[PDB]
RNA sequence: CGCUCGCCGGAAGACCAAGGGUUCCUGUCCAACGUUAAUCGGGGCAGGGUGAGUCGACCCCUAAGGCGAGGCCGAAAGGCGUAGUCGAUGGGAAACAGGUUAAUAUUCCUGUACUUGGUGUUACUGCGAAGGGGGGACGGAGAAGGCUAUGUUGGCCGGGCGACGGUUGUCCCGGUUUAAGCGUGUAGGCUGGUUUUCCAGGCAAAUCCGGAAAAUCAAGGCUGAGGCGUGAUGACGAGGCACUACGGUGCUGAAGCAACAAAUGCCCUGCUUCCAGGAAAAGCCUCUAAGCAUCAGGUAACAUCAAAUCGUACCCCAAACCGACACAGGUGGUCAGGUAGAGAAUACCAAGGCGCUUGAGAGAACUCGGGUGAAGGAACUAGGCAAAAUGGUGCCGUAACUUCGGGAGAAGGCACGCUGAUAUGUAGGUGAGGUCCCUCGCGGAUGGAGCUGAAAUCAGUCGAAGAUACCAGCUGGCUGCAACUGUUUAUUAAAAACACAGCACUGUGCAAACACGAAAGUGGACGUAUACGGUGUGACGCCUGCCCGGUGCCGGAAGGUUAAU
RNA sequence: GAGGACCGAACCGACUAAUGUUGAAAAAUUAGCGGAUGACUUGUGGCUGGGGGUGAAAGGCCAAUCAAACCGGGAGAUAGC
C-alpha cells in the first residue's frame, strides 16, 4: 500500500517540569 | 507504580454515566452543552 | 475483680483487666438484637461531626429495656450478659409469662435473683418503681426524666442518683456529677446502683487496645499549623494563646450551658 | 402457536463454514444466521414450519461484528445472530 | 523443522475476575509498523471461530449507600427523609467424566446424572398471608485427632540387556488412571427424649415459639468428612500394528494392586479459649387470621412440557490491562510435582514455558558489575561510607542492670561428613492376616507380619577444610533523646517530630456540650457524668515549688458610664 | 497456650549505598534493610468537594497539579515593568 495515510499530534507535553540545583545564596 | 488511571466499567457509569448525568441539573446541563458543540459521544456510556 | 497482667511485652505491662466471671460465655440472646453499624464520626452530609471515632470492633446492639412497663409481672434473672454498647453489664430477665428482656444489671444483682416493676414492687436492687413510692434518700438508677419515657439519667456502669427530697409533683435528685436536679415524681427508677462498678479501675496499656474499641488519635493542636487549629504553628514548641476549640472557643473554664427551658428544674448545679 | 408472519422472518440465510459442513455430516447440525432477536423457541418453529423437517435442540450465539478499515475509516460490521439446529434423524434441507 | 546447549518451575507454568475488545485460527502479502533483516508477527488483507436448564450474568435477598410518593424544610435551584425502591464485594438451585475443532467446550458428542417450575390420579385431607416463631446467622486466636488430595516405595504389567570396563539381576525404563450421582451411614460434633395439662408473652390468634408444672425413658434426634459398594465386563490405558505424505491419523491395547508418608485442603460455620463480644434480609421449615367448602389449594407417587435471554474467541504478572512505547515498573483470586531443607526460603530439576527482535569482531584507556591479593590493618574518611566478617542445629555456658518479664542467641565454647556395629533398621510411628466376644458389622479386645523410621554412643575411615554449595546474626563498652509496637513530608527530611497508654484541667443534665447545616435535620449516641467533647502533657519511678500585678476565664453587681426605645 | 512477643518468606513498606539522571522507569534497579496476628494488609463497592474535604500533623494529600485542585467564564483583569 503505497498510499501514505499518516498519524497526527497524539499527546501533549509531560513536564518540562526538571532539575533545580544551583544558587549563589539562600 | 501504580498511575491514576485504574479502569472499571461500574465505577465509570456510576460517575460519569448518562443516568449520572441525567440525575441533576448540573449535568443535563452538561448534556446540553454538549450536544450544543456537537459531539459525537454525550457521555462515556456506549 | 481486676488483674494486672504480667509483663511479658510493652503493651502488656500496664494492662489492667476487670474480669468477670459472672458472664454468660456464649453468644446473646437473639431476639432482642439489631445491626448497629458505625458512622466514623460522619453525619448525613457525610462530614466528620465528631472527631477521633472511627474502626473499631463489629457491635451488635442489645435491646435494653429502659421503660420497665411490664407492671406486676415478676421476673428472674436467668444470667447477666456483657454489653459492647454501654460501660454496663445487662441481665436478660425471664418474666413469668414467658418473655425475656434486657435490663441494665445492679449492683447486687447476680442470676436466680427476681425483679419486679410496677408501684407495688418491694424496694430492693433490680426493681422500678415510680419515685412517689421510693422512699427518700434511696440510691436509684436509669432514672427516667420524663415520666413513661425512658431512663436517661444514672446508666453508665457503677452510677447512682440519691432522691435527696421530695415534695409536691416534684422530687429533687443528686446526680452523679454533684448537680441537684429536680423531676418530676410519676417518674420511674429502678433502685440499687448499676453493676459494673469497677470499670473505672481498668487500664487500657497500649494505643491499639484504645483503636479497637473506635478512638482515632486526637492530634493536639498545638502540633499542628496555624491554618488548621488556631493553636498555632511556630518555630519550635510555641503557645502563648489561650486554649480554645479548634473553632476558636475557650476551653478551660467558659461556661457553655444556655438552656434556659430547662434551668428552671436544675436547682443547683454542679460544684 | 408464534404467528406464521413472524417464522418467515427469523431465518435469514444459511451459514457455510466448514465448521457447519462438519455439523451437517456429523452431527445433523443445520448451522443457520438468524435474526437479531430469534429466541430459540422461534427459530425451533421455523425451522419445522419452513424446512418441512424435525428438530431436537436449537443452540444460539451471537457473532460480534468485526472492527474493519476500509479506505482510511474505521467502520464495524453488524452483529449477526447464528443457530444450531440440531435436527433428529431425517435430513431433508 | 531437527539435534544439542542454556534459562524459569511458589514462575518467566497452568487458570479465573477485572480491564481490553478479535489481539484467537487459517490462507495470504512484507510498503509502513517491528529500534536490525524477516520468508516472520499481537502488522496489512480475506475468510473462519465463541453452541449452556446446571458455569457467570440476569434473577430472588438484602449491607454500606443512593434515590425517594406523600412529608418537613429552603430567595429560586434545591436539602433532608418516611413508606418504598435500588444497590454486592455477601446470602438463595441444580453436571460430572471421557471424546472432540486448525480455532469452542462443565456448552458440542457418547456415557451417567441431577434441579426447579408449569401440567394429568390416590387415600386421608385445612388450606390460606404487606403477619408470628424458627432457621438462615456469621469474632479473633489456638489445639489436636479423623482423613483426603498428593507423593514415595514395593508388587504387578509392558519393554529393555547396553557406541567405553561391568550389567539375566535382586538390573534399567515406562505405566500402574477413573468422576459427579446414587447407596450405606463412621472418625467426629451437637443435643436429654416424649406425651399431657395450664397461660398476663410473641398487637390479634396460633394445635408454632416462649413459659409453667406433670407422668414415662436418658438407649432419641440432628449433624458429619472420609471409607466401602455402585457408576464401570464401560471409559482411559504403556506399547506394538495394517494406516500412511510415516507428519500424523487410524485399528488395537497389558497391568490398572498394596503399604507408608501427607497437607496451609476437608471433618470444622466444629472443639477449646479470649475480650475487643463479633452483618442483614430472603429461599427454607412452621404457626395461624381475614378468607374458604367433599370448591380453592395442600400432600405423595407417576406422567408430561419447560428452563428464556445475554456472556462464552483471546490476553491476565502481560507485547492484548494501567504506565505516550512490543516500557527492567504496577496489577485481585486460584493450582502448586521431585531431591535436599524447618519452609511457599534456597539450590538443582519435572509438567510446562522460554533464550528477553540488532549482530560479528577485538580484547586499549576509562566507566559500570564481580573475583582474588604480599605485608600492614581504619593509617581512609565528615563518618568503618562501601566492602570484608558473623551466620545452622544440638548441648554446655552467660554479666552489670532490671519495671523481675527481661537483658539473652548476652558474651563464649565444643560437637557435626561417610562407613560399620549396638539393632542384617533401634526408640517410635503404622499396622495385616490370625485369635477371641457382642447391640454379628465401616465393630471391640488381643495380636504384631509387613511398611516406615529418627536420635544417640562406640569403632573405623576420608580430605587443608564435613552447618563444606546456595542459604544464614558482627559482637561488646559508655552516653544524648524518645518509654515502648506504631505514624509521617507519594517524588531529596523517617527523626528527637506525630501518635500512644497514662495524667490533669475544663466543658457537658441529655432536645447534652460540641460539630455539619440560611433551615429541616444529622452526627455525638440508639450513648447519659465510671459518659461525652475540647485542651495540654505523654509508660513507669520520685516529684509538681513561688507569683492573681498583666492578659483571659469564673463569680459578684452597690456604684460610675452606657444602646435601641 | 497469651502477646500492637521473637526469627523469617509471601505481602506491606522504604533506612543505606552504588547505578541510573537526553533513564528500562516523569522515583526505578541491584545488593543489603524495617514490619510481618496486627494501631496489619488487600480486593470490590460506597461516602466526604475546593477557603472545602481528609489529615497518628508534613502545608500532607485531594487524578504525575496543592500555603487553596481542575475546567469554563468575568477576560483582551491589570502590568508606572
Amino acid at each position: 500500500p503505497n498510499l501514505q495515510p499518516y498519524f497526527s499530534r497524539c499527546f501533549s507535553t509531560p513536564v518540562w517540569i526538571s532539575q533545580a540545583q544551583g544558587i549563589r545564596a539562600g | 507504580m501504580k498511575r491514576t488511571f485504574q479502569p472499571s466499567v461500574l465505577k465509570r457509569n456510576r460517575s460519569h454515566g448518562f443516568r449520572a448525568r441525567m440525575a441533576t441539573k448540573n449535568g443535563r446541563q452538561v448534556l446540553a452543552r454538549r450536544r450544543a458543540k456537537g459531539r459525537a459521544r454525550l457521555t462515556v456510556s456506549k | 475483680a481486676v488483674v494486672k497482667c504480667k509483663p511479658t511485652s510493652p503493651g502488656r505491662r500496664h494492662v489492667v483487666k476487670v474480669v468477670n466471671p459472672e458472664l454468660h460465655k456464649g453468644k446473646p440472646f437473639a431476639p432482642l438484637l439489631e445491626k448497629n453499624s458505625k458512622s466514623g464520626g460522619r453525619n448525613n452530609n457525610g462530614r466528620i461531626t465528631t472527631r477521633h471515632i472511627g474502626g473499631g470492633h463489629k457491635q451488635a446492639y442489645r435491646i435494653v429495656d429502659f421503660k420497665r412497663n411490664k407492671d406486676g409481672i415478676p421476673a428472674v434473672v436467668e444470667r447477666l450478659e456483657y454489653d459492647p454498647n454501654r460501660s454496663a453489664n445487662i441481665a436478660l430477665v425471664l418474666y413469668k409469662d414467658g418473655e425475656r428482656r434486657y435490663i441494665l444489671a445492679p449492683k447486687g444483682l447476680k442470676a436466680g435473683d427476681q425483679i419486679q416493676s410496677g408501684v407495688d414492687a418491694a424496694i430492693k436492687p433490680g426493681n422500678t418503681l415510680p419515685m412517689r413510692n421510693i422512699p427518700v434518700g434511696s440510691t436509684v438508677h436509669n432514672v427516667e426524666m420524663k415520666p413513661g419515657k425512658g431512663g436517661q439519667l444514672a446508666r453508665s456502669a457503677g452510677t447512682y442518683v440519691q432522691i435527696v427530697a421530695r415534695d409536691g409533683a416534684y422530687v429533687t435528685l443528686r446526680l452523679r456529677s454533684g448537680e441537684m436536679r429536680k423531676v418530676e415524681a410519676d417518674c420511674r427508677a429502678t433502685l440499687g446502683e448499676v453493676g459494673n462498678a469497677e470499670h473505672m479501675l481498668r487500664v487500657l496499656g497500649k494505643a491499639g487496645a484504645a483503636r479497637w474499641r473506635g478512638v482515632r488519635p486526637t492530634v493536639r493542636g498545638t502540633a499542628m499549623n496555624p491554618v488548621d487549629h488556631p493553636h498555632g504553628g511556630g518555630e519550635g514548641r510555641n503557645f502563648g494563646k489561650h486554649p480554645v476549640t479548634p473553632w476558636g472557643v475557650q476551653t478551660k473554664g467558659k461556661k457553655t450551658r444556655s438552656n434556659k427551658r430547662t434551668d428552671k428544674f436544675i436547682v443547683r448545679r454542679r460544684s | 402457536m408464534i404467528r406464521e408472519e413472524r417464522l418467515l422472518k427469523v431465518l435469514r440465510a444459511p451459514h457455510v463454514s466448514e465448521k457447519a459442513s462438519t455439523a451437517m455430516e456429523k452431527s445433523n447440525t443445520i448451522v443457520l444466521k438468524v435474526a437479531k432477536d430469534a429466541t430459540k423457541a422461534e427459530i425451533k418453529a421455523a425451522v419445522q414450519k419452513l424446512f418441512e423437517v424435525e428438530v431436537e435442540v436449537v443452540n444460539t450465539l451471537v457473532v460480534k461484528g468485526k472492527v474493519k478499515r476500509h479506505g482510511q475509516r474505521i467502520g464495524r460490521r453488524s452483529d449477526w445472530k447464528k443457530a444450531y439446529v440440531t435436527l433428529k434423524e431425517g435430513q431433508n434441507l
